[PDB]
């Protein structure tokens, strides 16, 4: 067999692991959540109502949600987007108001659509947010509407157009078994947390009746 | 003028190409071909629990190191598979890891954008923090140990920092670039390295003058790997392009093209053998295919993992090859 | 400007080097590979006994 | 820095009771596997007990099997060793000893410092003389020698070298007779064959004069050699 | 004069049973996505189907194969109770999955906070002891205290039955409440082959003990065919239970090359 000094060296490696099982349980239990906006965009408003990548963690209801922004990083994203692979959800932020500054709502809609159709990272459901409801709100009565999408032709004000540009978005959805959940908030809501949390408790479910495909 | 600086490609490109006689076609075919290598698994490391990007081996060619997004490192021994050390990193998010030569010390880094320096001999029997170099802006992508007290990094910043860990402070960067950079080697002698970018390029370094002194072109796309010759006298370089060449870097030309038609996909990464002859290199695929050296056949192929060959490494004796992927296993090829 | 005077002092480097022939330095690997391919394990299988791995 | 400090001694009458408490300070305690190490208090030394890391295996020697027991708990720092039943030779001298066990590992790289005590097959060393006249600047030898051979099929024979200072606690020399303990000149020098082993002393100084031990680890219990002592003829 | 088909026919049994198992064990060890806590109850089960199928069909085989118990009595008294024993256990386990599998689709989070392997091995080791005792109390014979008889019936069958049709007529309630179309008929159809398959080969059996025992006595020949169909169920419920899971399809896939 083997000597008393291997004998001690398997005990410790054996130990080692239950400690490293042990700590792996215990960290799947959360939910991680990665916030992905676009330039001027409210992630810095939906971060601070709650120079590399910033973790900031919070429990609601006895649930610990991690969250991840990765603004800093100012190389490419096709490279190093595949870390965030295995992640509950994301979160997407766009306004509304701001939609002549360039255009912006042009560059917006290509991103969402470049990270919504991905190699990998396909079947990841999205919380959309659009934030700055008063700051659009004004800017369409006085300036309506224009808008730089042509081919309009819709009521002018108010909600048609809200509507609109978010159906908009929840266009080019390609995949099926993939939802987008929406909210716009006014950047002076204090219940951003609650429609996170049903969105998450609604993607967990969708994921249980996944394995319980049903599928 | 811009114009003068295409006048000088153009000339020193005509130089090139009446410095070139072979085509390496019709040479080297009268050697004995290796043929068909064939490869068993022999051990396998089953103590991650997520996504492995990053293995370095040791000088005694027996332990080695392994990086996973769970945010631990373990030291494996691989002739009894045991976990020598598990040390719990500050952020989770590794993306690079490596061994120093003395054996003492391990490094790792990642989007934390610093290197972090573990010392493993300590008079309390417990691995410590001992440097967070913290210069660079973007992500981490590799790291090597000089010696025992100088480290190389390459980040996010399309540059690279020569470090005095002690100190703590960078004492000379590479600027030249200009296109993100991913890998580097360093050569046998420890004098001269290379580097990979995404600029389709490559080029040679001098760590003492702290100056590029060779650009190395000709390659469609993206760079994933290098690795310098046993002699520290040419080098190879990953790809998306699924494609694989290498260089000499005296007469600066490309050699060999590795291409089969039935491959598209990334390369991930790449490595030689001992005497230089096999060529090792991870793809997309989830199988990392054999290469000869001189002769661009596909001489063998490594079944699995599941998904997908990330990194690999060679033995200083070169008597095994270890592969990781993302299903987080390692596994030992003799 | 500055990228463009950069450009062309590094470029006026690269005109320096000599370089050598292509195929003596084939020439040099091959010779290399050759003699060095005794001692590596995976060209020459070794036998089953004396093997780290089992 | 590391350091152990105990206090448990006294005089105790012939099968009594006491507890041994040895606390650890400036390591990871939790990590180590300590041993009870007995020097008697003419001469000698021979292994006591042990506990691994993790309570999870305890061995005992003979004499001491069936009356003593070790414990420990990591929280407070401290390691226990039960005295009960005490017999009339069991009086010594007593160091309790830390020790990793991994590739590479220095097992009994330091020693505690010792608390008395009074009162009212197995692996041989054998070691010969118990002195031998030496002065400074000269090269010296010292061998010991087992029954069993200590090289084991990993190619690791297991031999360790201690040495003692007049008055003070010992320290480790060489591990496996072929490496050389953190600390110490490069002068001593580990040698052997797979039953037979050496030292090497080059610029012998003053202050290598004592008594030296050679142990083996191969298999339990731990078995000490004899003692050789230097002088300055 | 078919004896010979009918042990052909055994035989076949006892191989697609154990293959596939064996395949489901594999496939949940082999795996790390799979590397759930949900998946120790099909592990069990596997594991039950395998002890069955390998040593209790043999004797029961032997039996009535030319109507004597060539044995003495050993081992026919504790032959009786290990069967009993491995057969409740596959429906206690069904019962149990079905439990989790409720418990999980409604009130999700709360019930999250406890899957850990701990209470998983803890209902196993549960579901064990209570087919345990079940079981042990009291020409190889068969019981006939009707006070016996009829419980361990009613106990193993009905209760468990009733439980699995709740509970999947509430998760089917649900999924239709979150339809709001092609879907919809793609996985109607798998919920009705979880339950169909479970009562449509267990159904007659209990259902007979329960009469033909207590009330009016009316043996036929079709016993013989309820208890072969008695067995089936082991081996149709591992297939069941993994052919509509991705990743239990990747695994076999795997394993196929
Ligand atoms: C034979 C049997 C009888 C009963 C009684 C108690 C109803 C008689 C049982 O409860 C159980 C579990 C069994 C086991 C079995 N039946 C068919 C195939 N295997």
């Amino acid at each position: 067999t083997l000597s008393a000094e291997e004998r001690a060296a398997l005990e410790r490696s054996k130990a080692i692991e239950k400690n490293l099982k042990e700590d792996g349980i215990s960290a799947a239990k959360d939910v991680k959540l990665l916030l992905l906006g676009a330039g001027e965009s409210g992630k810095s408003t939906i971060v601070k109502q709650m120079t590399g990548i910033v973790e900031t963690h919070f429990t609601f209801k006895n649930l610990h949600f991690r969250l991840f922004d990765v603004g800093g990083q100012r190389s490419e994203r096709k490279k190093w987007i595949h870390c965030f692979e295995d992640v509950t959800a994301i979160i997407f932020c766009v306004a509304l108001s701001g939609y002549d500054q360039v255009n912006r709502m042009h560059e917006s809609l290509m991103l969402f659509d470049s990270i919504c159709n991905n190699k990998f990272f396909i079947d990841t459901s999205i919380i959309l947010f659009l934030n700055k409801k008063d700051l659009f709100g004004e800017k369409i009565k006085k300036s309506p509407l224009t808008i730089c999408f042509p081919e309009y032709t819709g009521p002018n004000t108010y909600e048609d157009a809200a509507a609109y540009i978010q159906a908009q978005f929840e266009s080019k959805n390609r995949s099926p078994n993939k939802e987008i959940y929406c909210h716009m908030t006014c950047a002076t809501d204090t219940n951003n947390i609650q429609v996170v949390f049903d969105a998450v408790t609604d993607i967990i479910i969708a994921n249980n009746l996944r394995g319980c495909g049903l599928y | 003028l811009r114009q003068e600086a295409e006048q000088l490609k153009n000339q020193i490109r005509d130089a090139r190409k009446a410095c070139a006689d072979a085509t390496l076609s019709q040479i080297t075919n009268n050697i004995d071909p290796v043929g068909r290598i064939q490869m068993r698994t022999r051990r396998t490391l089953r103590g991650h629990l997520a996504k492995i990007y990053a293995m370095h081996w040791g000088t005694d060619s027996r332990l080695l190191v392994s990086a996973s997004q769970d945010g631990k490192l373990i030291i494996w021994d691989s002739y009894t598979t045991n976990k020598v050390h598990a040390i719990p990193l500050r952020s989770s998010w590794v993306m690079t890891c490596a061994y120093a030569p003395s054996g003492n010390y391990v490094a790792c880094g990642g989007l934390d954008n610093i290197c972090s320096i573990y010392n493993l001999k300590t008079r309390e029997g417990n691995v410590r923090v001992s440097r967070e170099l913290a210069g660079h802006t973007g992500y981490l992508s590799c790291c090597r140990f000089l010696d025992d007290n100088q480290i190389v990094t390459s980040s996010g910043d399309t540059t690279c920092a020569l470090w005095d860990i002690e100190t703590g402070q960078q004492t000379t960067t590479f600027t030249g670039h200009t296109g993100d950079v991913m890998s580097l080697s360093l050569a046998p002698d420890t004098r001269l390295f290379v580097s990979g970018a995404c600029d389709a390029s490559a080029k040679l370094w001098d760590v003492r003058e702290g100056m590029c002194r060779q650009t190395f072109t000709g390659h469609e796309s993206d760079i994933n790997a290098i690795c310098f010759f046993p002699n520290g006298n040419a080098f190879a370089t990953g790809s998306d392009d699924a494609t694989c060449r290498l260089f000499d870097l005296r007469a600066d030309q490309e050699l060999m093209t590795y291409s089969h038609d039935n491959i598209i996909c990334g390369i991930t990464s790449v490595s030689f053998s001992k005497s230089g002859r096999l060529l090792l290199a991870g793809y997309d695929d989830f199988n990392c295919n054999v290469w000869d050296a001189l002769k661009a056949d596909r001489a063998g192929v490594l079944a699995g993992h599941d998904n997908r060959v990330s990194c690999l490494g060679v033995t200083d004796d070169g008597m095994a090859v270890a592969t990781g992927s993302w299903d987080s296993f390692l596994k030992i090829w003799n | 400007i500055a990228q463009a005077r950069k450009l062309v002092e590094q470029l006026k480097m690269e005109a320096n080097i000599d370089r050598i022939k292509v195929s003596k330095a084939a020439a040099d690997l091959m010779a290399y590979c050759e003699a060095h391919a005794k001692e590596d394990p995976l060209l020459t299988p070794v036998p089953a006994s004396e093997n780290p791995f089992r | 820095d590391v350091q152990l400090v105990e206090s448990g001694g006294g005089l105790v009458q012939p099968g009594g009771s006491r507890k041994l408490s040895c606390s650890a300070s400036g390591f990871a305690f939790s990590s180590f596997g300590m041993h009870w190490v007995r020097q008697a208090p003419e001469k000698g030394l021979e292994w006591v007990a042990y506990i691994s890391s993790g309570s999870g295996t305890i061995y005992y020697a003979d004499t001491v099997k069936g009356r003593f027991t070790i414990s420990r708990d990591d929280p407070k720092n401290t390691l226990f060793l039960q005295m009960t039943s005490l017999r009339s030779e069991d009086t010594a001298m007593y160091y309790c000893v830390r020790s990793i066990y991994y590739y590479g590992s220095s097992p009994f790289d330091f020693w505690g410092q010792g608390t008395t005590l009074t009162v009212s097959s197995d692996i041989v060393m054998t070691q010969a003389t118990s002195s031998v006249p030496v002065t400074p600047g000269e090269s010296v030898s010292i061998s010991c020698r087992s029954s069993k051979s200590l090289l084991h099929s990993n190619g690791n024979t297991y031999l360790y070298w201690f040495l003692q200072r007049p008055g003070q606690s010992p320290q480790l020399l060489i591990y496996r007779m072929s490496n050389l303990a953190s600390g110490v000149p490069d002068r001593f020098s580990g040698s052997g064959s797979g039953t037979a082993f050496t030292l090497t002393i080059s610029r012998l100084e003053a202050e290598d004069v004592g008594v030296y031990y050679c142990m083996q680890h191969l298999e339990y219990p731990l078995t000490f050699g004899a003692g050789t002592k230097l002088e300055l003829k | 004069q078919v004896t010979l088909t009918l042990v052909c026919l055994a035989g076949l049994l006892m191989l697609l049973t154990v293959f596939g198992n064996v395949l489901v064990i594999i496939a949940v060890f082999t795996s790390r996505a799979l590397k759930a806590p949900q998946n120790l109850f099909l592990v069990s089960l596997a594991s039950a189907d395998i002890l069955v199928a390998t040593l209790v069909i043999p004797f029961s085989l032997a039996n009535e194969v030319m109507g004597y118990w060539y044995f003495g009595k050993a081992w026919c008294e504790i032959y009786l109770a290990l069967d009993v024993l491995f057969c409740t256990s596959s429906i206690v386990h069904l019962c149990a999955i079905s439990l989790d599998r409720y418990w999980s689709i409604t009130q999700a989070i709360e019930y999250n906070l406890k899957r850990t392997p701990r209470r998983i091995k803890a209902i196993i080791i549960t579901v064990w002891v209570i087919s345990a005792v079940i079981s042990f109390p009291p020409r190889c014979e068969i019981n006939d205290q009707k006070w016996y008889v009829i419980s361990s019936c009613i106990g193993s069958f009905f209760a468990p039955c009733l439980i699995m049709i709740l509970v999947y007529v509430r998760i089917y309630q649900i999924a239709k409440r979150r339809t709001r179309q092609n879907r919809e008929k793609r996985f109607t159809f798998v919920l009705a082959v979880v339950i169909g398959v479970f009562v449509v080969c267990w159904f007659p059996f209990f259902f007979t003990y329960t009469l033909t025992a207590v009330g009016c006595s009316v043996p036929r020949t079709l016993f013989k065919f309820f208890f072969w169909f008695g067995y089936c169920n082991s081996s149709l419920n591992p297939v069941i239970y993994t052919i509509f899971n991705h990743d239990f399809r990747r695994a076999f896939k795997k394993i196929l090359c």
